[PDB]
């Protein structure tokens, strides 16, 4: 079903590397590859909050 | 209350006593006043302080949990997390009002005991050598200066000393 003018659809799709390991990528069509990746680290205590409030 | 000397047979406070939560007030030739008595109002002070530490100090604060996010797919395990949600809401609640509420009784009522108490104290010093005239007051049958009033708010108080004249006094009276 068209949606926001658009017949076709994208799946998104995300996954972890751990540290010395390698991830391959092989397609003959119908890939959006990945350009900016994110290397990150977890802190503890923090979350995700849904408000209008100002900040 | 529960003692009945607080708002019983002690009718209301002191508001001119503004050193202490119990003690006494004095009459003589010397002079008159409020005074705290040390003793129990020091003891009744770390009593409530251990009270309330005993309520608080577990009470540490802690990292909420992250409030979890589920799709359409997914309502069993999203209406698991809102029992578990609430099921801990509605116990805190419950509870925390409930046990407030207990501990504010028999707050009251310790203060009602530590009144009694050393209504006592005084009463079973003076004997026959004071006259019980209601509302927490002794009247004595002798006259009793600075000196002697330290002595019954300490558990000194020498009855044969002043048994002499009180006899004399309360017999004067009595006939």
């Amino acid at each position: 079903p068209k949606v926001r003018d658009q017949e076709g659809r994208m799946n998104y799709y995300w996954t972890l590397v751990e540290p010395g390991d390698k991830i391959t990528f092989e397609a003959t069509g119908n890939l959006v590859v990945p350009r900016y990746a994110f290397a990150m680290e977890r802190n503890a205590g923090s979350g995700i909050i849904i408000s209008d409030t100002p900040v | 209350g529960l003692f009945g000397a607080i708002a019983g047979f002690i009718e209301g406070g002191w508001t001119g006593m503004v050193d202490g939560w119990y003690g006494y007030h004095h009459q003589n030739e010397q002079g008159s006043g409020y005074a705290a008595d040390l003793k129990s109002t020091q003891n009744a002070i770390d009593g409530i302080t251990n009270k309330v530490n005993s309520v608080i100090e577990k009470m540490n604060t802690q990292f909420t949990a992250v409030g979890k996010e589920f799709n359409h797919l997914e309502k069993r395990i999203e209406n698991l997390n809102k029992k578990v949600d609430d099921g801990f809401l509605d116990i805190w609640t419950y509870n925390a009002e409930l046990l407030v509420l207990l501990e504010n009784e028999r707050t009251l009522d310790y203060h009602d005991s530590n009144v009694k108490n050393l209504y006592e104290k005084v009463r079973s010093q003076l004997k026959n050598n004071a006259k019980e005239i209601g509302n927490g007051c002794f009247e004595f049958y002798h006259k009793c200066d600075n000196t002697c009033m330290e002595s019954v708010k300490n558990g000194t108080y020498d009855y044969p000393k002043y048994s002499e004249e009180a006899k004399l006094n309360r017999e004067e009276i009595d006939s």
